[PDB]
RNA sequence: UGAAGAGUUUGAUCAUGGCUCAGAUUGAACGCUGGCGGCAGGCCUAACACAUGCAAGUCGAACGGUAACAGGAAGAAGCUUGCUUCUUUGCUGACGAGUGGCGGACGGGUGAGUAAUGUCUGGGAAACUGCCUGAUGGAGGGGGAUAACUACUGGAAACGGUAGCUAAUACCGCAUAACGUCGCAAGACCAAAGAGGGGGACCUUCGGGCCUCUUGCCAUCGGAUGUGCCCAGAUGGGAUUAGCUAGUAGGUGGGGUAACGGCUCACCUAGGCGACGAUCCCUAGCUGGUCUGAGAGGAUGACCAGCCACACUGGAACUGAGACACGGUCCAGACUCCUACGGGAGGCAGCAGUGGGGAAUAUUGCACAAUGGGCGCAAGCCUGAUGCAGCCAUGCCGCGUGUAUGAAGAAGGCCUUCGGGUUGUAAAGUACUUUCAGCGGGGAGGAAGGGAGUAAAGUUAAUACCUUUGCUCAUUGACGUUACCCGCAGAAGAAGCACCGGCUAACUCCGUGCCAGCAGCCGCGGUAAUACGGAGGGUGCAAGCGUUAAUCGGAAUUACUGGGCGUAAAGCGCACGCAGGCGGUUUGUUAAGUCAGAUGUGAAAUCCCCGGGCUCAACCUGGGAACUGCAUCUGAUACUGGCAA
């Protein structure tokens, strides 16, 4: 595993940078249940290959520009 | 302190008999119990729950000679043996070295036995022991000293013990005054000191 | 470089050393890698005052470990 | 500053005096190459690199310039001339 | 294996609910009182300023040297007669200063600043890494210098500067060039230091060359290690902080950094971030953990451990493997000090002390013994780390201040119906014991190593050296007048504090009379006060007790575990609805959630279970468990989520 997160695009306003939004089920031990905690991240992209609202696979990796350390491996689909 | 205060007077303030500083000649003959400790000791109050727990605690507490601080240490050792910690608690109070020695007939009294433990009179194995808070080990060798049976106190301290039940969990000896702590004290070896209910209430606060 | 050494943590007027692997660039009772047993000079054969780990050390020495006068000679007190 | 080892400052200074010179040399020679790059003088680029190739390297083995730093210098340099001349 | 409740609203009652208390605890402080010993802990406030002393150097087996010391010799004296004294001299120990290396980035302290690209936790990759250690190879031949030094010279010192002279494991060429670096390949390029011990055969104009050993030196790749770097999550509060953000966010291409990166730069795009809480403000070192607690949780982060930051204040770089360097350097600034007033010096948030501040926190201690650290080839030195002592009930714990017996129940009080009752077996009296303390005398263990020899079936010169090994011998103890044990009289030297109206265990008598005053709460007190003051008696704790502050509990009293909201506090005045939360049912699939197992990982200590060591316990300690977690791996498919039908 390359630390693979199935995320969903939310920003093609740059070329080679696409903000992908992903979540993990975060639990509170004091509210005693999981919830959706969604965290936008800054991925480094080949150019663009997707629209917005594009379900994708991304991976961790080297840094290679400011706040980068994830890559696009592939665009799963535009719509489910 | 160590108490060692006006002994019997507490037997008075609880109305319950104990050998602590009494003879076997005075059993409240030429001494008095409960007539009125203080000028208000004649009349009896009903007592709140906390009333019972305090009085009763002090009953058990004074036929070992044991302090507050001491007793707590016992309570976290009781609840640190897997068992019934009512039993464990009163087992450890009859684990005090001063008590087992008395209960093997080497002390005149519970209290006088601990006067012995002061001096180098008591020992376990070849090892000298002066500390009374020592919980003796299963199958012990709790002997009197050579140069302590020569004293007129130790001869006279087998005397007053005579003719008592001597609840058996241990051996009572007169060749070498050397016993064995050969099993633990138990619920059956209580002799109507079954007041484990009280103090475990008191303590849990 | 690791440095195997003693470390007394025992109460006053009663040494209880502890043969430990640390590094010499940090505190005697401070920062450690992992232990390799104990040394108690107060044992006289009523309890065992040592724990060997002969095996572990034998690997560590090749890994670039250094032995102090005491530690080195203490393998010697028990020989093999 | 009553301490014995405060004499190290004098040592540091003999050092700084020397270490300065080594940096300066290199710092200048490397610029003579970038001259040939920006002005586009293809021949020169080569020649100027060749004269400073040993120099920058020596200092490194010693530790003045150190190993790892001169590495990247030598990479960047040559890189220039390859896409140029 | 483990969770207590009571009082307090009402004339009386049950709810609702705030308040109080009982408890444990704290780096606690204070008042009163005081016997020890053991263990632990002991400037939290002004991150305020510091008199004085000390804590950072050490190697001659890298040097040029000989200043001292101690010795050798030479002339000479004294003629202490062949010996002492004197000058000379590196000759040998040995070593001042000076060069030179390596440490001085360790350890030690502190929490001011820092809510975060700082920490923590778990991952991760484009990194570097001296001393250590593995593997392969190398280390060739030279040169020009510069401190010291010498002779001057500038200044009051502080502190320098010239001129000539010189050393190196110093500096720099030149020679040499892989598993090396750059490069697509082709090609190019880069390093050094040797020192000691010992010696037979040769050689020395006799310091050495030679050989041998040995450690070190240079390189490259490893290992181990330390240290940077990135990501995600967890991290305090406040939305009476909602908008914020230009190197701002990203893309190109330069440069820089050990390496990735607006780190920095040129150009280009106009985004990026934010209520799933940015940004801003207050507050705070952060964590393991600690305390409390039945747990869950909360509060908290002292000592002990890890991390980060900080080092007079501010700031900066240099060196180096590593620093943004506590006792380095330089600059500025406010301090403080010196001064011959021209000009300079220093930095206790190191240990110990000082003043101050505060409610409060110890000796200008001892020591190289042990353990550890630094350097070194070893001896050895350096060590306010540390180990100990001193001072302190600051706390936890252990033991003692007596035992037995003892009544015409003694005087002496106190209360009393005046018969006594109470103090009280309490004391005296009798027989008994001397712990602890005190004095006198014995006395373990923490000490092995090293050092002077010999043994090697090492390496080589065939038994050198060096290393190796046991053996042989003489010692190594600061604590310390020791742990401990022996003897010595004689109960001798060793109990108090608070409270007793109710909560709450524990009552009477006088004095006073809503006055005096008490007071945690409810409330007492205006003349027989079970509540004040004193006394008598008693109750609980005890060398400590109480009081206060403070945390948590109790309090399910803000409720995840664990609440209500019709009228008691408490449903927006009512709709719609985005986001968010939730999702009827059937089949199939996935396996993200989830469950299981697997694997890492969850530091140690703290904690916990069993079990040892200190006369016992406190404490210390062994193994194991816990380590509530996290990720990954492999499995599971009922539910949950995703997709399809």
């Amino acid at each position: 595993k390359i630390r693979t997160l199935q995320g969903r695009v939310v920003s093609d306003k740059m070329e080679k940078s696409i903000v992908v939004a992903i979540e993990r089920f975060v639990k509170h031990p004091i509210y005693g249940k999981f919830i959706k905690r969604t965290t936008k991240l800054h991925v480094h992209d080949e150019n663009n290959e997707c629209g917005i609202g594009d379900v994708v696979e991304i991976r961790e990796c080297r840094p290679l520009s400011k706040t980068k350390s994830w890559t696009l491996v592939r665009v799963v689909e535009k719509a489910v | 302190a160590r108490y060692l205060g006006p002994k019997l007077k507490l037997s008075r303030r609880e109305g319950t008999d104990l050998f602590l500083k009494s003879g076997v000649r005075a059993i409240d003959t030429k001494c008095k119990i409960e007539q009125a400790p203080g000028q208000h000791g004649a009349r009896k109050p009903r007592l709140s729950d906390y009333g019972v727990q305090l009085r009763e605690k002090q009953k058990v507490r004074r036929i070992y000679g044991v302090l507050e601080r001491q007793f707590r240490n016992y309570y976290k050792e009781a609840a640190r043996l897997k068992g019934n910690t009512g039993e464990n608690l009163l087992a450890l109070l009859e684990g005090r070295l001063d008590n087992v020695v008395y209960r093997m007939g080497f002390g005149a009294t519970r209290a006088e036995a601990r006067q012995l433990v002061s001096h180098k009179a008591i020992m376990v194995n070849g090892r000298v022991v002066n500390i009374a808070s020592y919980q003796v080990s299963p199958n012990d060798v709790v002997s009197i000293r050579e140069k302590a049976k020569k004293q007129s106190r130790v001869k006279a301290a087998l005397e007053l013990a005579e003719q008592r039940e001597k609840p058996t969990w241990l051996e009572v000896d007169a060749g070498k005054m050397e016993g064995t702590f050969k099993r633990k004290p138990e619920r059956s070896d209580l002799s109507a000191d079954i007041n484990e209910h009280l103090i475990v209430e008191l303590y849990s606060k | 470089m690791v440095t195997i050494r003693l470390a007394r943590h025992g109460a006053k007027k009663r040494p209880f050393y502890q043969v430990v692997v640390a590094d010499s660039r940090n505190a005697r009772n401070g920062r450690f890698i992992e232990r390799v047993g104990f040394f108690n000079p107060i044992a006289s054969e009523k309890e065992e005052g040592t724990r060997l780990d002969l095996d572990r050390i034998a690997h560590w020495v090749g890994q670039g470990a250094t032995i102090s006068d005491r530690v080195a000679a203490l393998i010697k007190e028990v020989n093999k | 500053n009553i301490k014995s080892a405060k004499k190290r400052a004098i040592q540091s200074e003999k050092a700084r005096k020397h270490n300065a010179s080594r940096r300066s040399m290199m710092r200048t020679f490397i610029k003579k190459v970038y001259a040939a790059i920006e002005a586009g003088d293809k021949a020169a680029a080569q020649k100027a690199f060749n004269e400073m190739q040993p120099i920058v390297d020596r200092q490194a083995a010693k530790g003045l310039i150190h190993k790892n730093k001169a590495a990247r210098h030598k990479a960047n340099l040559t890189a220039q001339i390859n896409k140029l001349a």
